[PDB]
C-alpha cells in the first residue's frame, strides 16, 4: 500500500524510536516461535542437576533405568556436548 | 429535627457543588537579584513563579 | 553479635513510633527511609537478600515522591520536626520507657517465651540446609513467574488498572 | 459466599501454595514437611469438628515444630540450671562444650 | 621554637589561601567585560588557580568591577555580608575606586570602601586585563603577608 | 562484619571530615551573613510555601513503574526455570501492558506538565 | 601543550591502579597464596566450613591433602 | 590486614578524585585554548590541595533559616554513600563480595539522591528548593531507566553480581552485544552524577548554585568530593560492566591495568562532554527520557529476554 | 525470631495509632499507612525466611506492589484536595455532613 508506505517512511524519518521499538517488540515476539533453538533452553535447564539423584530400588522389572553412570542406558546429554 | 447542636446546619446543594472559592494560590516571588549570573550584573528580576 | 537483630527491631520499632507520632512529613519520609533500611538490614539478617533490597528501593522511590509532594502542596511556614510541642518529645520518651517497660515485664514473665533476655539469639535462624544450591530468596520471587503467573497476572492488571485510575482521577 | 470456579473448572490458580508442604521451587522442604504432611492427611476427609478433636496429635506435633515454644521452653530451663550451678561452683563445662573441641569433617 | 613552628604553619595556611583565590561570579558594568577578559584564554586565572564561583557563600574575594549605584548598593553590602569570614575585596576601576566619571551623580555611591572594606584598589577606566590580574597577584601577596597564628601565639 | 566495618569506616570518616571543618576555622557570625541568600536582597517568602509541581501525574506513573520494575527484577532467576515458555510468555505480556500504559498515558498527554 | 594533562592523568592512573592490585596481593596474604575463596551458596559455605574443621588451626585455606591418609 | 585493605582502597580513591578536578579544570582549559593550573605545583598538582586546604580552613557559616540536623547530615550522608558505593567493586577481586552487587549500587544511588534532597529543603532558601525539585524530576527519570537498562544487561549476564560480569566479559565485551543498551547507559550515568548536559541540580546559569547555594566551605567541598567519586564510580561501573577488561587467573595486575585505563577514558569523555555541550532543561530531561529511552529499553528489555531463550543461550546460575 | 516478630507487631500497632489519630496532615495519615505497610512486609519476609516457604515468597511482592497501588491512588486524591482548597487539611475538608 501507497498510504502506509508512506507514513511508515515519514516515521522512520521523523521518530525513529518508535518505529525501532516497535520493531524489536515484533521481533522478540516472531524469533521464538521460528527458531529452532527454542527448544533447546528448556531441555539445558532441566539436564542441569541442581538436585541430588535419588536412586531407586531394584526389583528387577525396569529395564530402562541404569545400573551404574557408566551405562549406555539414562538421558546422556551428547545433544548438549555436540551443541 | 433541629437541636441547638445542630440548628447551624444547611442542606445539601441540589447539583452537589457549591461555590468555595479562595484565589490564595500565592505565586513564589523570587528575584534574579544583581548577582545572578544570568542576570547581567545589574538587573533585580522580579519573578512570580507558579513553581 | 547474637542481640543484632534485636537491636534492628527495636530501631524499626522507635521508627514507626516517630512516623505514628507525625512529624512534617519531610521528617516523616526520613523515619520512613530509616525504617525501611533498618528492615531491609533484618530480612537480610534473616535470610535472602533480594526481598530486602527490593523493599529498600521500592521506598526509596515512594519516599522521593512523597517528598516532591509535601514539598509541593502538604507543606506550612513553620514545618514542625518534633520539637514544636513539648508534648510530642515527652511522649516519645514516654514510649520509649513503656517499651524498656514491656520487655522488662516479659523476660521476667519467661513462661510463654515470647522474649527472654538469657534465650535471644538463639533462636534466629531455625533450620538450614548446609549443603544445597538454589535456596536463597529470590527464586521464589522467581517462581512467580512460572508456579505464581496468577500473581504475577493479578500484580500486573494491578498496576496497569492503576496508571488509568490514577490519569482519570488527576484529569481534572 | 464461596464460589468454587476453580474445582469446577479443574485449574489450580492459587492452589497449590496454600501450605507449606506444598511444591517448593526446586525441590526444598519447608522445615515442617512431614508434620503439615501428617496433618492434613489427618484432617482430610473428616474436616472441621472431628479434625478439631482427632487430629489433635499430629496438630500439635506440627504446632511444635512449626513455632517451637516447648524446645525453647527446654533449652532455658537447660541453661538457667547450668548457670545456677556455675554460680554454686558445682558445675565445670567440658572443652567440647566450652572452648576448643575436637573438629570433625 | 614554637615561633618557628608557628611561622611555617602560618605560612602553609597563607600558602593555600593564596593559591586557591574564588572571586564571585558579580560585576556590574564595563569594568566586569575587563574582568571577564581577565577569564578569557591570554591571561589564564584559572592557571593561577583563580576560577569565579556564582555563590557568595563559595567565594573568597568580591571583585567590585562598576559603577556602585545608590540603589545598588544594598545588594553589594549584603553579598559582601553573606559571604565566609576569610574574605577580601578588590575594588576595580575608576567607579569602584572613587566614584569616576559619575563622582558628582546624585544616584552614585562614591567610592566602594564607603559600603565595604576594600583591600585592592585598582586603577583605570577601564583596568586592562593585565592590570587586573596584576592587583589580583598583588592580593596573593598581601595575603602572604599575614601573620595570624604568629599574632595568635604573642597574643 | 567486614561491610558493616567498612561501612562505619566510611561514616566515621564523613563525620571527622565535617567535625575538622566545624572546629578548625575561626568564626564571627552575625546576622546579615547568616541570613538567606536570595541573590542580594531580602526574601520576599519565607521559602516554605507551597510550590505547586507541575509533573505530579509523572511522578505518580514513577511509583508505578518502579513496582513494575520489582516485578520484573526476578528475570534472571526466572530464566533458570524448567518450563521457559510461560516464563517466556508471561514477561512478554508484563512488558507489553507496561508498554501500553505508557502509550496510553503519552497519548492522554499525562506527560506533559500541565501549568 | 596538550601532555601537560599528562601528569594528573599518570596519579590518576596510579591512584585507580593501586585498589585493586592492592587487593589481590592482599588477598593472597591472607589466603595463604590462594584467591578469597568466595561462597555464593551453602554448598560452598559448607565446604570453607569443613575445611577450616579438617586443618585443625581454624584456617580454612590451610589444604590438607593426601598426607593426612596413611 | 582487612583495615589496611580499605586503607588501599579508600586513600586512592580520594586522591584520584582529587586529581580528578586537576584533569577536569585542565582538560576543559585545553579544550578552551587556555592551560588549566600550572602554578601551585610543579605541573599544577597541588592545585586540589591548595583549594582542599582553603574550603576547610574556611568557616561553615551555618545559617539562620536552617533545618541544622539535615543541613549537616546531608553532606556526610553524600560522602559516605560514594565510598560505600565503591567499596564492591571487582579489580577483579571486590573488597566486599555481593551476591546482588547492582542491586546494593541502586539502593546506594537513591540513597545519595536523598543526601541532595535533604540538602536542598534544610538550607531554607528558595534556589535551593529549585535544586531539590530539579533533583526529584531527574532521579525519577533516570531511576526507572537505570532499572531497565541493568535488568536486560544482567539478564544477559547470569547472577546479579560483578565477578559473573567478569566471566562473562572474558571473551568478548558486552558492548557488542548490547551497545544501545551502553548508549542509554551512558547518558543514564551522566544524569546520576548530575553531570552537564543535564546537570540541573547545581545548575549555575539558572540558578546560583542549586542545592549548594547556602552551604560555605567545608560541607561543601563533603559535597564535592561525593559528585567527583561518583563520576569515577559511574565511569568504573560502565567499564566494569560493558567495556571488559582482559581476565587472567594468573596475573590479575593487566586486569587493573586495563580497568584504570578504560575508567580513564571514561572520566575524560565525561569532562570532554562538559566541555561540549549545553545544559537541557530539566522538563526536557524528562520528555528525553520518558519518550525515547524509556520506549526503546522496554522493546530490548524484551528482546533480551527473548534472545537467550530463542539461542539457547540462557546464562548458568553460577 | 520471637522478640523481633513481637516488635514488629508493636511496629504496626504503632503506625496503626497514627493512622487513626490524624493530625492536620493527610500525607502523614498516608505516611502512616506505608509505615504499616512497611512492617507487614518485614513480618511476611521473615515469616517465610523462617519456614522456608520459598512457594510463599512471592507474597510480600504482591502486597508491595497493591500497596504502592494504593499509596499512587491516595496521593492523587491528595492532588484533588490541594486543588480544591490549598492547604490540605483533613478538619477543612468537612462540609459532607449536612
Ligand atoms: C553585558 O552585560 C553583562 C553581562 O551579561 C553578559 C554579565 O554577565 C556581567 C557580569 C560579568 C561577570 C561576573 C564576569 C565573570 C566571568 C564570566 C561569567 C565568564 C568566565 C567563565 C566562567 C564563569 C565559566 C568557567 C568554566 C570552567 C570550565 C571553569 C571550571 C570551573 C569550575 C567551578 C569547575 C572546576 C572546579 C573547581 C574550580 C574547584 C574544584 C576543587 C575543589 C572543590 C577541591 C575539593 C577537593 C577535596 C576536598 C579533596 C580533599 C581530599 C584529599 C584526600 C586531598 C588530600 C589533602 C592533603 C593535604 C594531604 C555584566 C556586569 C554585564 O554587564
Ligand atoms: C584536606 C584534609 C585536611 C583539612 C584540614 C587542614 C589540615 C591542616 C591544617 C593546618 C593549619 C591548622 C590551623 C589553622 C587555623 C586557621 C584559622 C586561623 O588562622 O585562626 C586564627 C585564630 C587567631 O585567634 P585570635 O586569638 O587571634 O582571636 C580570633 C579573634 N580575633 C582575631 C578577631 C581577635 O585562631 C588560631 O590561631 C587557632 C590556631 C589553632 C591551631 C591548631 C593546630
Ligand atoms: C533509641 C535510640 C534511637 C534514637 C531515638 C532517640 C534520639 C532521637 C529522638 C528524636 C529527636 C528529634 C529531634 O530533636 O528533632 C529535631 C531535629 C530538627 O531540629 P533543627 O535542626 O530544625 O533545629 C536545631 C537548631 N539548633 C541546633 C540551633 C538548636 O530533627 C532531627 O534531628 C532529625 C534528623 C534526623 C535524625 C536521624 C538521622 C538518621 C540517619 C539518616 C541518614
Ligand atoms: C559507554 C559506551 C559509549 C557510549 C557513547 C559515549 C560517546 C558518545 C557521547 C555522545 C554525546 C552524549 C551527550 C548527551 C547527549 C544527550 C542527547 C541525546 O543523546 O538524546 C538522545 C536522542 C534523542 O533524539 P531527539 O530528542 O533529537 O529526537 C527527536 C524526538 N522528538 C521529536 C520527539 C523530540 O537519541 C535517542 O534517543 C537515541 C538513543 C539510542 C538509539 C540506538 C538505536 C540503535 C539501533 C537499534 C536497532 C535498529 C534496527 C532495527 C531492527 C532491524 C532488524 C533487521
Ligand atoms: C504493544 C505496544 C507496545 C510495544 C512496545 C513499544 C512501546 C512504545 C511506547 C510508546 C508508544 C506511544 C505511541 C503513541 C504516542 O503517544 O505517540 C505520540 C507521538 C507524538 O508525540 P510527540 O512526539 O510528543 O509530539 C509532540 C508534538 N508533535 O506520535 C508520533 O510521533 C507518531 C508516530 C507514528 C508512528 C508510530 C510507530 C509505528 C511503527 C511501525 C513499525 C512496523 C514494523
Ligand atoms: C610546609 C610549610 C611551608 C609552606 C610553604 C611556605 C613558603 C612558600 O610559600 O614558598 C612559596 C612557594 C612558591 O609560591 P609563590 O611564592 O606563590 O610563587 C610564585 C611564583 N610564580 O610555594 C611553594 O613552592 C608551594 C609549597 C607547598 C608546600 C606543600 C603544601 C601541602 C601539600
Ligand atoms: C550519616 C548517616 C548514614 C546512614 C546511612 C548509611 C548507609 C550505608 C550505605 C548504604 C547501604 C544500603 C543498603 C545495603 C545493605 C547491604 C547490602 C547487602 O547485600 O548486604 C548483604 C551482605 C551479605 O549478603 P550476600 O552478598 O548475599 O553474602 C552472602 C554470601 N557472600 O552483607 C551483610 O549481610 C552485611 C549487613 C550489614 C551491612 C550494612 C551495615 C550498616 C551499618 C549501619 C550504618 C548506619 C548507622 C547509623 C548512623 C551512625 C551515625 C551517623
Ligand atoms: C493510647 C491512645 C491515646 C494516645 C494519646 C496520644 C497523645 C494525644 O492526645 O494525641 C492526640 C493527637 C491529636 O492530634 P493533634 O493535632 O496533636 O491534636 C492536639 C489535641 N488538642 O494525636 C497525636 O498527636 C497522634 C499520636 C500518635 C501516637 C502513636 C503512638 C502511641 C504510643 C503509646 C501507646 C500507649 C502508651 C500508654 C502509656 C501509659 C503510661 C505508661
Ligand atoms: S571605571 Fe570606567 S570602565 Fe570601569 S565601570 Fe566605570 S566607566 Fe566602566
Amino acid at each position: 500500500a501507497g498510504r502506509i508506505s508512506a507514513f511508515l517512511k515519514n516515521a522512520w524519518a521523523k521518530e525513529p524510536v518508535l518505529v525501532v521499538s516497535f520493531s524489536v517488540w515484533g521481533l522478540a515476539i516472531i524469533m521464538p516461535m521460528i527458531s529452532p533453538y527454542t527448544k533447546y533452553a528448556s531441555m539445558i535447564n532441566k539436564a542441569t542437576p541442581y538436585n541430588y539423584p535419588v536412586p531407586v530400588r531394584d526389583d528387577g522389572n525396569m529395564p530402562d533405568v541404569p545400573s551404574h553412570p557408566q551405562d549406555p542406558l539414562g538421558p546422556s546429554l551428547d545433544w548438549l556436548k555436540n551443541l | 429535627y433541629p437541636s441547638k447542636e445542630t440548628a447551624h446546619w444547611k442542606p445539601p446543594p441540589w447539583n452537589d457543588v457549591d461555590i468555595l472559592k479562595e484565589k490564595a494560590v500565592t505565586n513564589m516571588t523570587l528575584n534574579f537579584g544583581p548577582q545572578h549570573p544570568a542576570a547581567h550584573g545589574v538587573l533585580r528580576l522580579v519573578l512570580e513563579l507558579s513553581g | 553479635m547474637n542481640n543484632y537483630i534485636f537491636v534492628l527491631s527495636s530501631l524499626f520499632l522507635v521508627g514507626c513510633l516517630g512516623l505514628a507520632l507525625k512529624p512534617s512529613p519531610i521528617y516523616g519520609g526520613l523515619g520512613l527511609i530509616v525504617s525501611g533500611f533498618v528492615g531491609c538490614l533484618m530480612v537480610l539478617g534473616f535470610g535472602g537478600s533480594f526481598l530486602g533490597l527490593m523493599v529498600f528501593l521500592i521506598y526509596l522511590g515512594g519516599m522521593l515522591v512523597v517528598f516532591g509532594y509535601t514539598t509541593a502542596m502538604a507543606t506550612e511556614e513553620y514545618p514542625e520536626t518534633w520539637g514544636s510541642n513539648w508534648l510530642i518529645l515527652g511522649f516519645l520518651v514516654l514510649g520509649v520507657i513503656m517499651e524498656v517497660f514491656l520487655i522488662c515485664v516479659l523476660n521476667y514473665y519467661d513462661e510463654v517465651g515470647v522474649i527472654n533476655l538469657d534465650g535471644l539469639g538463639d533462636w534466629l535462624m531455625y533450620e538450614v540446609d548446609d549443603v544445597g544450591v538454589m535456596l536463597e530468596g529470590g527464586i521464589g520471587v522467581a517462581a512467580m513467574y512460572s508456579c505464581a503467573t496468577w500473581m504475577m497476572v493479578v500484580a500486573g492488571w494491578s498496576l496497569f488498572a492503576g496508571i488509568f485510575i490514577i490519569i482519570e482521577i488527576t484529569r481534572d | 459466599p464461596f464460589l468454587d470456579i476453580q474445582k469446577k473448572l479443574g485449574i489450580s490458580l492459587d492452589r497449590h501454595f496454600m501450605f507449606l508442604s506444598a511444591e517448593q521451587p526446586y525441590k526444598n522442604a519447608a522445615r515442617c514437611h512431614a508434620f503439615e504432611k501428617e496433618w492434613i492427611e489427618c484432617a482430610h476427609g473428616i474436616g472441621g469438628t472431628r479434625a478439631k478433636k482427632e487430629c489433635k496429635i499430629e496438630f500439635d506435633d506440627f504446632e511444635e515444630c512449626l513455632l517451637r515454644y516447648k524446645t525453647m521452653r527446654r533449652m532455658h530451663d537447660i541453661k538457667k540450671q547450668r548457670e545456677k550451678l556455675m554460680k554454686e561452683g558445682k558445675y565445670t563445662p567440658p572443652p567440647h562444650h566450652s572452648g576448643r573441641e575436637e573438629p570433625r569433617p | 621554637r614554637a615561633e618557628y613552628v608557628v611561622t611555617k604553619l602560618d605560612d602553609l595556611i597563607n600558602w593555600a589561601r593564596r593559591s586557591s583565590l574564588w572571586p564571585m561570579t558579580f560585576g556590574l558594568a564595563c569594568c566586569a567585560v575587563e574582568m571577564m577578559h581577565m577569564a578569557a584564554p591570554r591571561y589564564d586565572m584559572d592557571r593561577f588557580g583563580v576560577v569565579f564561583r556564582a555563590s557568595p557563600r563559595q567565594a573568597d574575594v568580591m571583585i567590585v568591577a562598576g559603577t556602585l549605584t545608590n540603589k545598588m548598593a544594598p545588594a553589594l553590602r549584603k553579598v559582601y555580608d553573606q559571604m565566609p569570614e576569610p574574605r577580601y575585596v578588590v575594588s576595580m576601576g575608576s567607579c569602584a575606586n572613587g566614584g569616576g566619571y559619575y563622582h558628582y551623580s546624585y544616584s552614585v555611591v562614591r567610592g566602594c570602601d564607603r559600603i565595604v572594606p576594600v583591600d585592592i584598589y585598582v586603577p583605570g577606566c577601564p583596568p586592562t586585563a593585565e592590570a587586573l590580574l596584576y592587583g589580583i597577584l598583588q592580593l596573593q601577596r598581601k595575603i602572604k603577608r599575614e601573620q595570624k597564628l604568629k599574632i595568635w601565639y604573642r597574643r | 562484619m567486614n561491610l558493616y566495618t567498612v561501612i562505619f569506616i566510611n561514616i566515621l570518616l564523613s563525620l571527622t571530615l565535617i567535625l575538622v571543618a566545624f572546629w578548625l576555622p575561626q568564626m564571627n557570625l552575625y546576622s546579615e551573613k547568616a541570613n538567606p541568600y536570595e541573590c542580594g536582597f531580602d526574601p520576599t517568602s519565607s521559602a516554605r510555601l507551597p510550590f505547586s509541581m507541575k509533573f505530579f501525574l509523572v511522578a505518580i506513573t514513577f511509583l508505578l513503574f518502579d513496582l513494575e520494575i520489582a516485578l520484573l527484577l526476578p528475570l534472571p532467576w526466572a530464566i533458570q526455570t524448567i518450563k521457559t515458555s510461560t516464563m517466556m510468555i508471561m514477561a512478554f505480556i508484563l512488558v507489553t501492558i507496561l508498554s501500553l500504559g505508557l502509550a496510553y498515558e503519552w497519548t492522554q498527554k499525562g506527560l506533559e506538565w500541565t501549568e | 601543550m596538550w601532555f601537560e594533562i599528562l601528569p594528573g592523568l599518570a596519579i590518576m592512573g596510579v591512584c585507580l591502579v593501586i585498589p585493586g592490585v592492592s587487593t589481590a596481593y592482599i588477598h593472597k596474604f591472607t589466603n595463604g597464596g590462594k584467591e578469597k575463596r568466595v561462597a555464593r551458596v551453602q554448598y560452598q559455605w559448607y565446604l570453607m566450613e569443613r575445611d577450616r574443621r579438617i586443618s585443625g588451626v581454624n584456617r580454612y585455606y590451610v589444604s590438607k591433602g593426601l598426607e593426612n591418609i596413611d | 590486614m582487612f583495615f589496611i585493605n580499605i586503607l588501599t582502597l579508600l586513600v586512592p580513591i580520594l586522591i584520584a578524585m582529587a586529581f580528578l578536578t586537576l584533569v577536569e579544570r585542565k582538560i576543559l582549559g585545553y579544550m578552551q585554548l587556555r592551560k588549566g593550573p600550572n602554578i601551585v605545583g610543579p605541573y599544577g598538582i597541588l592545585q586540589p590541595f591548595a583549594d582542599a586546604m582553603k574550603l576547610f580552613m574556611k568557616e561553615p557559616m551555618r545559617p539562620l533559616t536552617t533545618s541544622m540536623s539535615l543541613f549537616i547530615i546531608a553532606p556526610t550522608l553524600s560522602l559516605t554513600l560514594a565510598l560505600s558505593l565503591w567499596v564492591p567493586l571487582p579489580m577483579p577481586h571486590p573488597l566486599i563480595n555481593l551476591n546482588l552487587g547492582i542491586l546494593f549500587i541502586l539502593a546506594t544511588s537513591s540513597l545519595s539522591v536523598y543526601s541532595i534532597l535533604w540538602s536542598g529543603w534544610a538550607s531554607n532558601s528558595k534556589y535551593s528548593l529549585f535544586g531539590a525539585l530539579r533533583a526529584v524530576a531527574q532521579t525519577i527519570s533516570y531511576e526507572v531507566t537505570m532499572a531497565i537498562i541493568l535488568l536486560s544487561v544482567l539478564l544477559m549476564n547470569g547472577s546479579y553480581s560483578l565477578q559473573t560480569l567478569i566471566t562473562t566479559q572474558e571473551h568478548m565485551w558486552l558492548l557488542l552485544p548490547a551497545w544501545p543498551m551502553a548508549m542509554m547507559w551512558f547518558i543514564s550515568t551522566l544524569a546520576e552524577t548530575n553531570r552537564a548536559p543535564f546537570d540541573l541540580t547545581e545548575g549555575e546559569s539558572e540558578l546560583v548554585s542549586g542545592f549548594n547555594v547556602e552551604y560555605a566551605a567545608g560541607p561543601f567541598a563533603l559535597f564535592f568530593m561525593a559528585e567527583y567519586t561518583n563520576i569515577i564510580l559511574m565511569n568504573a561501573l560502565t567499564t566494569i560492566i560493558f567495556l571488559g577488561p582482559l581476565y587472567y587467573i594468573n596475573l590479575p595486575e593487566l586486569y587493573s591495568t586495563n580497568f584504570m585505563m578504560e575508567a580513564l577514558l571514561l572520566s575524560s569523555t565525561f569532562l570532554w562532554i562538559r566541555a561540549s555541550y549545553p545544559r537541557f532543561r530539566y522538563d526536557q530531561l524528562m520528555h528525553l527520557l520518558w519518550k525515547n529511552f524509556l520506549p526503546l529499553t522496554l522493546a530490548l528489555c524484551m528482546w533480551h529476554i527473548s534472545l537467550p531463550i530463542f539461542t539457547a543461550g540462557v546464562p548458568p546460575y553460577m | 525470631m520471637p522478640s523481633t516478630f513481637f516488635n514488629l507487631t508493636m511496629a504496626f500497632s504503632l503506625s496503626l495509632l497514627g493512622t487513626l489519630m490524624f493530625r492536620s496532615h493527610l500525607m502523614s495519615t498516608l505516611l502512616c499507612l506505608e509505615g504499616m505497610v512497611l512492617s507487614l512486609f518485614i513480618m511476611t519476609s521473615v515469616t517465610s525466611l523462617n519456614s522456608n516457604s520459598m512457594s510463599s515468597m512471592p507474597i510480600p511482592i504482591t502486597i508491595l506492589v497493591f500497596a504502592a497501588c494504593e499509596a499512587a491512588v491516595g496521593l492523587a486524591l491528595l492532588v484533588k484536595v490541594s486543588n480544591t482548597y490549598g492547604t490540605d487539611y483533613v478538619q477543612n475538608l468537612n462540609l459532607l455532613q449536612c
